[PDB]
């Protein structure tokens, strides 16, 4: 909750609630009740939707693949490197933050589409998927049928068409005690090499795949995958990204303009 | 074992957890911290408002 | 018998006097301190030099002109080459330590200007070439202030100094988040700040990671009449408190 | 007639078994017991580190 | 479950483990301590690097042979290249330090011969030519030992190196008045000293003095029947003790 408004009446004093020195990097506890008369108000405004945990649980698409139901070669299943840097709008979000902490809620939204042909007689079965995450270092898959998909360890989602999004939940798996949004270092003691946050990055590969190919018909199945930061811890703040993304392993931008411009500086009229 | 809290208003709402991993829990929002003399204020030195930054 | 802007501090052989000043900024209002055995990863006991490095180096100065567009000091290095506290520096993979900075500029009644003296910790910076990285040397020169531009950077692997952006992708004028003061000629003579260490790491090394910059940039050039002085220096003067190191071994970085 | 237990933290989960057959239930991982000295110092000799393994 | 052979020393990263000894010669009796308010003069405050310098240090070997006279190192001196020891020996103008000095040499049940270990403060020594004075390379090499002759030295500038005489005109025989362990191929295998800080003055300057100077002579020839392992090696490490410094300025030797 707000602070409510204090009763002021006129005032003659040497106090100087009206002058500081920013010079002080202090911020002013001016209120109205200072530099003008007012009426006694009880506030009851809230700020509960302006919390850090507020601010950014909710579900946000972070990427998406694709992947056929056929094709010789294997060579028909997806993956992602686990990243939140691939989209604008969270990314920015995350980074109004330098160091954060928080448990994910994954959901992802399967969607399958059917593209022409000339094949006939066709009547497709339910289509079942599978998702399966791939910790750093584990057997990475190579055809839509290599062993490795028997996931004995790593976790993964089996699910079929038609029903409600999957979805898990996951732990704060940092190595450290916390997120590191940005890096200002290099990956080797030599500064040689990777500079950027780019270093930190190191979360495995997400797999993506049709169990069944459904029919002899050309099918293309896309993942969307979605974030959802719960019980969110955040250290120090920072200016919003101001230059628009360009790359995403790395901070790189092209200058942009502070604001847009008006005629005079003296112009109401607003751009 | 299940625990009520109070519901957002301008009546309260029970709770159980099901599952181990409190990472399975729903987001806290019933929170509601501040400390803005972090980023206000972050002075060794305490500012009386009716006197001067100078003296 | 007191000003607000007298001002005296001490840290080893080294002394510091404010004849004009505001307060001083205390990082997020954190005061630095050494680590607790509750926060502890490094097994090992570390070594506390203390006065022998917790004290005030004086990097080298700087002129400013009517064009000058800004500075900047990346920091666990600037001090890379500092008497025992580099040398610590060398010797060990680990290391913490919080500081205390002093920025100093003085003109005469007649002048004119304003300097925001910035703490950014973990200031991750751009490539001039949207493809490459921008290479160490353009990053960080030790001692020697690296420069902003009044103008967009160009090619290979500089970085894209212009001013509007701190390097950073942000807009300039929101630096002041991060802890900081300002130095106006008209009221000012400098500025201090006391950095805590900040890290979502308990320890780091210090050759590998800058975990904060020093930014100097004057939003109010600076100005004069003829006839005044010409040359007006600014000068950067940092001391390290609480320094810890861990890992001890030979000297160097990869 | 449930049953509250701890979660995994860094609060509680309540809990029932629905099924007659205690093989339904779901694996026991609040479980932490540990013996080394069954692999490491199998020995019947009890071993001072201070000492030496002949004298 | 023990034998006074057996031993385990530690230091910061460093460990001693001694799997024949006699038992640990302790300076005069005096076991090392940080210099006390009651005896001081320099009223700056000191640095205790402690484990950063406080370790073990393992200077280079050299070999024993049949006709080796003997070896010498000059201490306070001789450790001015070791790690973060070194170092704050160059940036300090006083320091004040024990040591815990550890000779090892290893030879089989069929090899033979003897060595004596001492601990000579305040080592001065004299000119192989009357009128002169000895050159500092011909004193000490740092790490590098220096050597004894079975005879006399010749001119210049040199050290009398003769060991009869321990190049300080003194009976060789008598060196048994300072700390000493004997090591007795055929019942030993290390010597360990502790010398405490011993000088005239609370503190002093690292480079300019040498307040003692470790010596190992062998008194029994070393000896093996042919077929026997040929080379056997002496080894010496060296361990700062409460090592303390005041003074702090930039870094060198005038
Ligand atoms: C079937 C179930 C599948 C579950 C799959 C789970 C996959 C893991 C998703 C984790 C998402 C974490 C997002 C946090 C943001 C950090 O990426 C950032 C953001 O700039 N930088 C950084 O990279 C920070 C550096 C920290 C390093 C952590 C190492 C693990």
């Amino acid at each position: 909750r707000v602070a409510d408004t204090v009763g002021s009446g006129p005032v003659n004093s040497e106090s100087i609630p009206a002058l500081t020195a920013a010079e002080t990097g202090h911020t002013s506890q001016v209120v109205p009740s200072d530099t003008m008369q007012t009426r006694h108000v009880k506030n009851y405004h809230s700020r509960s939707e302006s919390t850090v945990e507020n601010f950014l649980c909710r579900s946000a698409c972070v990427f998406y693949t694709t992947y056929k139901n056929h094709d010789s070669d294997g060579d028909n299943f997806a993956y992602w490197v686990i990243n939140a840097r691939q989209v604008a709008q969270l990314r920015r979000k995350l980074e109004m933050f330098t160091y954060a902490r928080f448990d994910l809620e994954l959901t992802f939204v399967i969607t399958s589409t059917q593209e022409q042909s000339t094949t006939q007689g066709q009547d497709t079965p339910v289509l079942t998927h599978q998702i399966m995450y791939v910790p750093p270092g584990g057997p990475v898959p190579t055809k839509v049928n290599s062993y490795s998909w028997q996931t004995s360890t790593n976790p993964s989602v089996f699910w079929t068409e038609g029903n409600a999004p999957p979805r898990m939940s996951i732990p704060f798996i940092g190595i450290g005690n916390a997120y590191s949004m940005f890096y200002d270092g290099w990956a080797r003691f030599d500064k040689q090499g990777t500079y950027g946050i780019s270093t930190l990055n190191s979360m495995g590969t997400l797999y993506m795949r049709h169990v069944n190919g459904g029919g002899p018909g050309p099918i293309v199945s896309t993942v969307r995958i979605y974030f959802k930061p719960k019980h969110v811890k955040t250290w120090v703040p920072r200016p919003p990204r101001l230059c628009q993304y360009k790359k995403a392993g790395n901070v790189n931008f092209i200058p942009t303009s502070v604001t847009e411009g008006r005629t005079d500086i003296t112009t109401m009229k607003t751009t | 074992g299940a625990q009520v809290s109070t519901q957002k208003t301008g009546i309260h709402y029970t709770n159980i957890n099901y599952y181990k991993d409190a990472a399975s829990n729903s987001a806290n929002r019933q929170d509601f911290t501040q400390d803005p003399g972090k980023f206000t204020e972050p002075v060794k030195d305490i500012m009386v408002k009716s006197m001067p930054a100078l003296n | 018998g007191y000003s607000d802007r007298v001002r005296s501090i001490t840290l080893g052989n080294s002394t510091i006097t404010t004849q004009e000043c505001a307060n001083v900024v205390v990082g997020y209002g954190v005061w630095p301190a050494y680590l607790k055995d509750e926060e502890a990863t490094a097994e090992d006991q570390p070594t506390q030099p203390d006065v022998a490095t917790c004290r005030f180096y004086t990097l080298e100065s700087v002129m400013w002109q009517q064009g000058s567009p800004g500075w900047w000091w990346k920091f666990p290095d600037a001090l890379s080459n500092m008497g025992l506290f580099g040398q610590n520096m060398q010797y060990h993979y680990l290391g913490r330590a919080g500081y205390t900075i002093h920025v100093q500029c003085n003109a005469s009644k007649f002048h004119q200007g304003c300097l925001l003296v910035v703490c950014v910790p973990e200031a991750e910076m751009g490539c001039a070439t949207l493809a490459n990285k921008p290479d160490p040397k353009s990053l960080s020169k030790g001692e020697i202030a690296s420069t902003f531009e009044s103008q967009n950077s160009t090619g290979e692997t500089a970085v894209q100094a212009n001013v509007i952006n701190a390097g950073m992708g942000v807009g300039v004028g929101n630096l002041t988040i991060f802890p900081h003061q300002w130095i106006n000629l008209r009221t000012n003579n400098s500025a201090t700040i006391v950095m805590p260490y900040i890290n979502s790491v308990p320890m780091d090394n210090m050759f590998r990671h800058n975990n904060f910059t020093l930014m100097v940039i004057p939003f109010a050039p600076l100005s004069y009449s003829a006839g005044a002085t010409t040359y007006v220096p600014i000068t950067v003067t940092v001391a390290p408190m609480c320094a810890e190191y861990n890992g001890l071994r030979l000297a160097g970085k990869q």
